[PDB]
């Protein structure tokens, strides 16, 4: 309920991704892979902006394919899928990072928007090195993301 | 029980007390518990790694608030360049990396590496610059230190002792807005890179801008040769707009010269050796307008003579000062009969740094150690009437509790007579320099003595120095040398060798410094029947795999004409024979087939080439440094396993 | 005043070295958290910071790990600032000068962590100058 | 930029449309050059390079095969020309490296319009009716130096044989910089530059060369440029100056950069 709109509707779209793999836990891949969706997201444009070798269009698509073979990897866990999986404590200390970061950029004055909570999910380990083979960077798409707020 | 067991915020505290990088780097690889508690734990961080691969940065020091960004490779590289636009994103990187920064140390290159990274933390509470290459030139003065004033900033603590700039530049940008000057607590500027010190006008000026200075360091000129020297209105200035001071160290800048030609007056062509516009009346009301005043230091290169009133007023007027530095004050300790006089009544100090007394005989270092007890440290040089009987005597006198001593430059005291006049300590020192001067003319074991500093002249041999006395020195684990001179106008040596393979005599000697750079010679063409530097280097640099070094900072000799530092052939060869090194810094410049050989070396890790002196290469077409050859180095040795 | 242990001994405390803990101070006395031997191996080092220094403390720090563990564990029930960084300090002292694998031999310690891990936190590491 | 460019570390300075190609002498690198580009970027464009062998190039990148000859350094002067688009360069080299412009100008005539050399030598060994540089047996006590310190930096040692060893007191400064590189590429150049010999060639130079001596020079002979002129099938000229050493451009530029300038600036040979 800390969230905006848009940042509930990425989010229980992800869960409900994770629901149809019944794979454990939400972890952070599961939301991330759902931000390389919805081409109107700021993710794409990030992306494509901060590598040049990354003008390429379907350069972009292979991220999800990063994340795809990767989310192959996790073991289903034996529960119906009219149930929402536990969201992993990565998956919180995502979140807490996006409120932390939210709080910080506002020192006068907590709802988070989009653009933090990709960029906390950004932070995350396992998306920064799952992004790292892929010839992108985690820290380079986040600086992108940074500067481009101000405008 | 296990330490798992244990309470999280215990851990926290017990994990916080290790401050060894290398202990930290190995602690988080115990287990997940263990590596979070290192990474929000660890505290300062200085970056390694280079400018390319800057977007590879980790994200897992979250906790950290001293940040070092001077020491990214290439070393002294512009880590923000206008001709890049994505350089602006290197900012928002760093500020997204290192979000708890309060205190920052980064190589200032261009003017937009500052404006662009320092104002990224408005909590930056120390902020120190770092540049020996050239300044870039500016529409006006301080128009790259006014990039410093940022609207949320706060700064405190401002460090220009290794940013060199022009004098003007200081004054302008702290007068450019009143309250970045008031909010400064501390401002060092005590630079040796600069051509000339900070003019009297300047230094009012600094001073008038902070008022709340509780520190200040500057390098001046008191050369009343020239014009606008600083006399005794700057110093007045000094006392009237700062009356909160507690440190006040101001120095000529050739007395903070690393070679001893260029301060000593005894070296210099006739240079120095007249009087300078300070007045003992114009040091008392100094010393009366600063009554916090801690630690003083006022190192001149000209003579400032009968000064032993102004030091008898500083010890009923500064009950607080631990620690004086003179430099050419003389009638510092003149005692007729047996009463104390001059710096002989500040009983309360701690440590004491003596240079240039012409008066200063035996009695005097009696009268010395006899009013100052409770001295700690005690450094003397360049005094040509004590003997070996009054300086054992005064250790004598405090054998209680001194603990560091620095002998250099005294005639009549060589290695053989220093270490003889400090048996009554030889048991409690435990820092400890002398001259390696073997032709000084006219129950031993070093049980506490942990660093020995070296000064001896090119050419000269270091076997003579177990036999001068330094026998037995079972704590001996960094010894550092440095070697002076001009050996254009010397022969070949007769000895092959300098004698690095006498240190095989300390059994913990793990750490050493060898500065051989300024030692003049001939860089790559010696005139005729002369020989090159590289000869010297081969000279010094034998046997220095003997030794179980783990730490070695390393200076070239250079040549002054051509301004070069180079790094040899045996040099390099001689370096690579030390197979256990964990640190290797050179403070020169080596081209990329010589560093190559350093890959051998299974064990080293940090491995760098600072020119850390003015005037630094300029650009990689002025000398012998690439950047490709410096980065390629680094891949082949992270890659090696 | 007289303090008493967890299985019921009863040992005497001077007033000042009762202000030296925090938690006595603030607050017959039991203290149920803490052994006979703790008081017993406290007490001298409390007196003593009532009151060569350097060589008395090692004299004082020679004892096993465990016992150590039990002192810092009483030190942080007591709320007692000196001893308790005085005692953590001893134990990182343990820490440095050791590869991973060393302490987790002295430490008991299980290794959880798998290869790919080990690798990213070096990566890490190497971003850093020891 | 392009990979030749970064494997030999090119840089262009200047403006204009006259082209300055500097090379330097085997065991230095393009820095030697730092006190004449100053007065040369102004009216013209400036090219600096190191080539293969230099301490400061890629020792991976060296090929022992390719750079046994001078062809090779020939072939790679012209490569780095065409790559950036250089033609009608003016040529200033050193020592040994002037001969590989030489060479590279009989091969493609167009990419030179003047070379101007610094203490050129067709010929390196000095036979019995050739006295144009060093004896056989005193160019053996150096490579057997170079070999030594081959030797011990394959077992692990370190190389502590220098040119200052050297007995004859002019090899001592000639060969000062061979020791500058790594010990088999050293091995590798100084072998190369021994068993060099460009005197039949020396007729289908057909470029303007402007030579430059020392007076009396203790290491090449002074009589080689009048050779040179008896030898060279286009246009030639000889200045001698009051400098020594081997590097006079860097050691000695007061008079050695008027003279390299004068030339440069000069056409008519």
């Amino acid at each position: 309920q800390t969230l905006t709109p848009e940042a509930a509707t990425v989010l229980n779209q992800s869960i409900a991704e994770a629901a149809r793999r019944n794979h454990g836990q939400t972890t952070p891949l599961h939301v991330a892979a759902t931000l390389l969706a919805s081409p109107a997201g700021f993710l794409r444009r990030a992306c494509i902006r901060s590598h040049p070798n990354s003008s390429h269009p379907l350069q972009c698509r292979a991220l999800e394919l990063c994340f795809s073979v990767a989310l192959e990897r996790l073991p289903t866990a034996t529960t119906t899928p009219g149930n929402d999986p536990p969201i992993s404590n990565a998956l919180m200390a995502a979140l807490k990072r996006a409120q932390a970061h939210q709080r910080r950029g506002c020192p006068e004055q907590v709802k988070v928007e989009l653009e933090q909570l990709i960029i906390s999910i950004l932070d995350d380990p396992s998306v920064s090195r799952v992004m790292r083979e892929a010839s992108f960077s985690s820290p380079a798409v986040k600086a992108t993301i940074e500067q481009s707020l101000n405008n | 029980t296990a330490l798992n067991d244990l309470p999280d915020v215990i851990l926290s505290n017990i994990m916080a007390g290790v401050s060894d990088v290398r202990s930290r780097n190995s602690a988080s690889l115990v287990c997940h518990k263990w590596y979070l508690l290192e990474r929000a734990t660890r505290s300062a961080l200085t970056l390694r790694g280079n400018i390319r691969d800057l977007f590879m940065l980790p994200t897992c020091f979250q906790s950290t608030s001293h940040l070092d960004l001077s020491l990214i490779s290439p070393w002294g590289h512009p880590l923000t360049s206008a001709a890049d636009p994505d350089s602006a994103l290197i900012g928002h990187l760093l500020r997204h990396a290192f979000p708890s920064v309060t205190s920052l140390a980064i190589y200032a290159r261009d003017p937009s590496t500052i404006h662009i990274v320092v104002p990224q933390w408005p909590d930056l509470e120390r902020l120190k610059l770092v540049r020996w290459h050239q300044r870039p030139q500016t529409d006006a003065a301080g128009d790259e230190l006014k990039l410093l004033i940022s609207e949320c900033g706060t700064l405190k603590s401002l460090d220009l002792s290794s940013f060199y700039c022009w004098t003007d530049d200081v004054p302008a940008a702290l007068g450019s807005c009143p309250t970045f000057a008031a909010n400064l607590k501390s401002l060092n500027l005590l630079n040796s890179s600069f051509s000339e010190g900070f003019k009297s006008d300047e230094i009012k000026a600094i001073t008038k801008a902070c008022p709340n200075l509780r520190e200040f360091r500057a390098s001046c000129m008191f050369d009343p040769r020239y014009i606008g020297h600083a006399g005794d209105e700057a110093l007045v200035s000094i006392s009237v707009n700062c009356p909160k001071l507690e440190i006040l160290h101001l120095a000529d800048t050739n007395a903070l010269s690393s070679a001893r030609s260029d301060f000593d007056p005894d070296e210099r062509e006739g240079l120095g050796q007249e009087e300078a516009k300070i007045n003992a009346a114009t040091l008392i009301e100094v010393f009366s307008g600063l009554p916090l005043l801690e630690e003083l230091a006022l190192d001149l290169c000209n003579n400032v003579r009968d000064s032993g009133p102004a030091l008898e007023v500083l010890n009923s007027k500064c009950p607080k000062l631990k620690s004086v530095k003179l430099g050419q004050f003389h009638g510092i300790s003149l005692p007729v009969e047996s009463k104390l006089d001059g710096i002989a009544l500040c009983q309360g100090l701690e440590s004491l740094s003596i240079r240039n007394v012409d008066d200063l005989t035996d009695m005097g270092l009696i009268a010395i150690g006899r009013g100052c007890y409770r001295l700690a440290k005690f450094e003397v040089y360049g005094c040509k009437k004590i003997t070996v009987r009054g300086m054992r005597t005064m250790a004598s006198l405090l054998r209680k509790t001194l603990v560091d001593v620095k002998i250099a430059a005294c005639k009549k005291l060589g290695a053989v007579q220093s270490l003889k006049a400090l048996e009554p300590i030889q048991d409690r020192v435990e820092r400890l320099h002398i001259d390696c001067d073997w032709d000084c003319p006219d129950d031993k074991t070093w049980a506490r003595l942990r660093y020995v500093s070296l000064w001896i002249f090119v050419g000269q041999l270091l076997t003579p120095l177990v036999a001068a006395g330094l026998n037995d020195c079972p704590e001996l684990e960094e010894i550092s040398i440095k070697v002076e001179g001009d050996c254009r106008v010397l022969s070949r040596p007769t000895v092959r060798e300098f004698g690095l393979t006498t240190l095989l005599n300390y059994p913990k000697l793990s750490r050493m410094h060898l500065d051989c750079g300024d030692i003049n010679g001939y860089a790559h063409t010696a005139p005729s029947g002369q020989m090159d530097l590289s000869l010297w280097e081969r000279f010094y640099l034998i046997g220095v795999g003997h030794l179980g070094l783990t730490e070695l900072n390393y200076w070239p000799p250079q040549d002054r004409d051509v301004n070069q530092r180079s790094l040899s052939l045996p040099a390099a060869g001689l370096l690579q024979e030390c197979n256990r090194l964990r640190k290797l810094f050179i403070h020169g410049t080596a081209h990329e087939h010589f560093m190559m050989f350093f890959l051998r070396i299974e064990g080293l890790r940090d491995v760098q080439l600072r020119a850390d002196y003015y005037p630094a290469p300029e650009n990689d077409m002025s000398t012998e440094m690439r950047a490709d050859s410096c980065s390629r180095f680094e891949v082949a040795l992270n890659r090696r396993q | 005043i007289v303090l008493k242990s967890s299985d019921g001994e009863s040992f005497e405390v001077e007033e000042a070295v009762a202000l030296e803990s925090q938690t006595i101070a603030h607050m017959g006395v039991p203290l149920p958290n803490v052994t006979s031997k703790i008081l017993a191996k406290v007490i001298e080092y409390c007196k003593r910071h009532v009151e060569d220094l350097k060589a008395w403390d090692a004299d004082f720090m020679k004892i096993d790990q465990a016992t150590l563990f039990e002192l810092i564990l009483a030190a942080n029930y007591l709320n007692i600032k000196n001893l308790l960084d005085l005692t953590c300090q001893t134990v990182a002292d343990m820490i440095k000068g050791k590869t991973p694998e060393e302490i987790r031999t002295t430490f008991n310690i299980k290794n959880d962590f798998t290869p790919e891990e080990e690798e990213e936190v070096r990566r890490e590491n190497q971003w850093a100058f020891e | 930029m392009s990979s030749i460019g970064l494997a030999h570390n090119v840089t262009i300075l200047g403006s204009g449309e006259t082209t300055v190609v500097l090379g330097h002498g085997y065991g230095t690198d393009q820095s030697v050059w730092k006190l004449l580009v100053p007065y040369l970027v102004d009216d013209y464009k400036v090219l600096l390079y190191d080539h293969m062998g230099a301490g400061t190039t890629n020792p991976d990148y060296f090929d022992f095969d390719r750079y046994s000859s001078l062809e090779g350094y020939s072939y790679d002067l012209i490569a780095i020309l065409e790559e950036f688009q250089v033609s009608k360069c003016i040529y200033v080299g050193h020592s040994m490296s002037s001969m590989a412009a030489a060479v590279a100008s009989i091969f493609r005539p167009d990419l030179f319009h003047k070379l101007v050399m610094i203490s050129p030598t067709p010929r390196l060994i000095n036979t019995e009716e050739y006295y144009g540089g060093f004896e056989q047996k005193v160019m053996d006590e150096t490579l057997r130096s170079l070999d030594e310190n081959f030797k011990s930096l394959s077992l692990g040692t370190a190389p502590l044989l220098l040119a200052c060893d050297l007995e004859s007191a002019a090899m001592q400064e000639y060969c000062r910089t061979l020791f500058n590189m790594r010990p088999d590429i050293a091995c590798c150049i100084t072998r190369m530059i021994c068993g060099l010999d460009l005197r039949p060639y020396l007729g289908h130079v057909t470029v303007p060369c402007h030579i430059i001596q020392s007076s009396n020079d203790i290491m090449v002979p002074v009589a080689v440029g009048e050779y040179l002129r008896k030898n060279l099938g286009g246009p030639s000229v000889v200045e001698v100056m009051p400098t020594e050493g081997h590097l006079p451009h860097l050691s000695m530029p007061e008079v050695t950069i008027p003279v390299v300038l004068r030339h440069i600036r000069q056409d008519i040979t």
